[PDB]
RNA sequence: CUUUUGUAUAAUGGGUCAGCGACUUAUAUUCUGUAGCAAGGUUAACCGAAUAGGGGAGCCGAAGGGAAACCGAGUCUUAA
RNA sequence: GAGGACCGAACCGACUAAUGUUGAAAAAUUAGCGGAUGACUUGUGGCUGGGGGUGAAAGGCCAAUCAAACCGGGAGAUAG
RNA sequence: UUAUUAAAAACACAGCACUGUGCAAACACGAAAGUGGACGUAUACGGUGUGACGCCUGCCCGGUGCCGGAAGGUUAAUUG
RNA sequence: UUCCUUGUCGGGUAAGUUCCGACCUGCACGAAUGGCGUAAUGAUGGCCAGGCUGUCUCCACCCGAGACUCAGUGAAAUUGAACUCGCUGUGAAGAUGCAGUGUACCCGCGGCAAGACGGAAAGACCCCGUGAACCUUUACUAUAGCUUGACACUGAACAUU
RNA sequence: UUUAAUGUUUGAUGUUCUAACGUUGACCCGUAAUCCGGGUUGCGGACAGUGUCUGGUGGGUAGUUUGACUGGGGCGGUCUCCUCCUAAAGAGUAACGGAGGAGCACGAAGGUUGGCUAAUCCUGGUCGGACAUCAGGAGGUUAGUGCAAUGGCAUAAGCCAGCUUGACUGCGAGCGUGACGGCGCGAGCAGGUGCGAAAGCAGGUCAUAGUGAUCCGGUGGUUCUGAAUGGAAGGGCCAUCG
């Protein structure tokens, strides 16, 4: 970063933002990961057992990424409106 | 007393010459006064920058009873 | 270097304000203008206050 | 030993999707009454690091 | 030979010979080549008549946007 | 028979000149020179130690070493 | 007196002056104990400047320092 | 101590930027960081005179120790390599080495120092380095020491209020 | 209504006192000892002295700083910005080259609608003059522009009046200019507003100088965050200040 004495780029620009401690305990789950789970019903514990999310994850969200083919019961997870349609299209069920 | 001062050059002058095709908003000429005047489809900025208000080819003309130079956009 | 910086506070409840300069020696009277308040999205009157 | 991040750079640059870096604009901390609103408005959104400066940023943020 | 705009230079260095004498190592990181596997890839410590096998704790990747909550193939900006 | 008295050897010193300057000698020799009962000189032993000593003071001297000794260590200090 | 290019008009000096110091002295060396000053006691001791002797040593207390003053202003920890 | 300056005048000399005496126009003396005198003293500074002389005019001879030759022993600095001339020109701008030209048989010995930008010591001058050291101060920041107060070690009685 | 004086808390001091403490006073013992300790006594005495805290002083000592450009260095001058020339008819272009300026001003000197057109001189005319105001002619911008220069300006960008706050908020096609940080121009869109009958014009000022990154911190706001949870502190975001 030394530029010969001129105020370097990372010092003449302002600092911004802050780091959220909740983002470190939140994960995203692809539709293609719903088949890797064991038992069909997916929750925090079953996703951790399947080594899909970290052990310290407290909040998990399923997004429209990949593709789901089997009926899956999502429980206690936030689901995007795009993934909600794809899960219900494969005979799945979403319950809060 | 002592000289040795000057200011930075301002890069004035014509940016798009006659016949050039320009997009809407393209700066045509930067100038201090209105050495060139706005014609058809050409605006005059607050610093008398002439910019194209429509696409087409720029055109220089001398018109009026004072023989003033005008810049217009032949919309094409 | 005489003009002091002032702020014009909106008469509406919102804390929105503009900032401008003023020569308080020649113009001791408070400045009042109708300016757009982006919080209520209306043109209300703005009164002077200290920066 | 691991490379150490320049922590000052980590607080000013965020890595974007295609590998670029976004950053906040300068000239928007203090005296602002004299600045035109149009000028201040164009400084609010984040900007991308120019091509000439990517070498400096990448060297300072090896784990970004 | 070096150093220089420029050296037969009266600029530097060497009396000669023989031996020795200067871009290495470790760990990270990025890129290129090459090999394996491939939406996956790979294990670390450790266990182990141990270069095998076990060990998937982890790490990287398959999703991003936003300061963030959050939303999510979109998201942020804004009353829009 | 007084004297930091006089002349002048030993003794202590070092003013001038020459020589020497890879010397006889990392400070001398030769010829002259100053003090020579005193704030004199000398032997033996002791004490003061490094930002410290000692200095009738020249930054002098402190083992051929001094505007901060020597030896070992930090140490392969750093050297645009 | 500059050991080893300077011996001098430099340093010292007797004398002079100022100033500090009442003795567990000032002061100095010491984290301290203590020691020197001194087994001394203001006709003494320390510091500073001047430098035998002779004739002398004028004006300025605004600045800086030192000494004295204590009314007032300002002002630390503390207190809350 | 005086820049102007070899000030001016006087003395000394045939001739004196020094010296001595005076003048005052003290660039920029001055009274204990002392002023002005001062006998004696000084390997102290300046100047003059007598004596004396190879200091000199201007060197000559002589006596010794080297130098020189023979025998014995036997160094040193330095050194890119050398078959290592003059001149004029040229050229990193002062040439043994380039150009042109002149001169010159091969090799010693005794001498002399004009050149080899001769030898010696990575210029002490000068500049530079966001080098060093030590020194100074009303540079900055600290700090030993000195000093102020509060609290503690630290109590009683009583006035004064 | 008021006044005095005995009783109390805290101070404000002082004159006594002795019992802490001091004693480098005397005497005794350890002890055949000018150390030290104990004892007796005297004299001081809550002072002195020491610890923690604190103000002052502090080249006694220590660590350091003490710029660059530069026809060598120093001295002098200069260091950012604007205008002209050098600059070779696009842009750009150096010198301790030649000349000048800026570190602001203005709620009108901004917006809009309506109107208006100078300098100078001549002639005539109370005080009145070379120069005041009046009238006419000439003249044609030689004037004016908040300020340097340059380029502009009559449709005036110059001058006057009315009404006003667009010196708006969110944005922004597309360009210009920079190594970059940046800087500049901008039609149009949304919201709301001013002037005008209306077409329209207005996102400051004829244009180009009037300026300072980041950090740290302040103030206001904020359907952001809140280290068990609910809050809060702090942080973020927006506006703004040093
Ligand atoms: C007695 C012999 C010593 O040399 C001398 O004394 C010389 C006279 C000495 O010079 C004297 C006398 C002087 C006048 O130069 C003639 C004076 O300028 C110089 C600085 O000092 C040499 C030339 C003197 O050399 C001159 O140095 C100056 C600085 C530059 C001269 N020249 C390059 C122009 C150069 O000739 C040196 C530096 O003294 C020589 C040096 C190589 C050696 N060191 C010196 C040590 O003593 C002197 C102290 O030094 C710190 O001793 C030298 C060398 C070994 C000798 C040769 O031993």
């Amino acid at each position: 970063g030394f530029e010969g004495g001129q105020m370097p780029l990372y010092r003449r620009l302002p600092k911004f933002g802050f780091t959220s401690r909740k983002a470190a305990i939140t994960a995203e789950i692809r539709l293609s990961d719903l088949a890797k789970v064991e038992g069909g019903v997916v929750d925090l514990n079953t996703l951790k057992a399947a080594n899909i999310i970290g052990i310290q994850i407290e909040f998990a969200k399923v997004i429209l990424a990949g593709e789901v083919t089997t009926p899956v019961t999502v429980r206690g997870l936030r689901v995007t409106k795009g993934a909600r349609a794809a899960i219900e299209a494969a005979g799945g069920k979403i319950e809060e | 007393t002592r000289n040795g001062r000057d200011s930075e050059a301002k890069r004035l002058g014509v940016k798009r010459f006659g016949g050039e095709s320009v997009l809407a908003g393209s700066i045509i000429v930067r100038q201090r006064g209105t050495k060139f005047h706005a014609g058809a489809n050409v605006g005059c900025g607050r610093d008398h920058t002439l910019f194209a208000k429509a696409d087409g080819k720029v055109k220089f003309e001398v018109k009026g009873p004072k023989n003033r130079k005008f810049i217009s956009i032949e919309a094409e | 270097g005489i003009r002091e910086k002032i702020k014009l506070v909106s008469s509406a409840g919102t804390g929105h304000f503009y900032t401008t300069t003023k020569n308080k020696r020649t113009k001791p009277e408070k400045l009042e203008l109708k300016k757009f308040d982006p919080v209520v999205r209306q043109h209300v009157i703005y009164k002077e206050a200290k920066i | 030993p691991k490379i150490k991040t320049v922590r000052g750079a980590a607080k000013r640059f965020k890595k974007t999707g295609k590998g670029g870096f976004k950053h906040k604009h300068a000239n928007l901390r203090h005296i602002l009454t004299k600045k035109a609103t149009k000028r201040k408005r164009h400084l609010r959104p984040k900007a991308m690091v120019s091509k000439g400066d990517l070498g400096l940023v990448i060297a300072c943020l090896p784990y970004a």
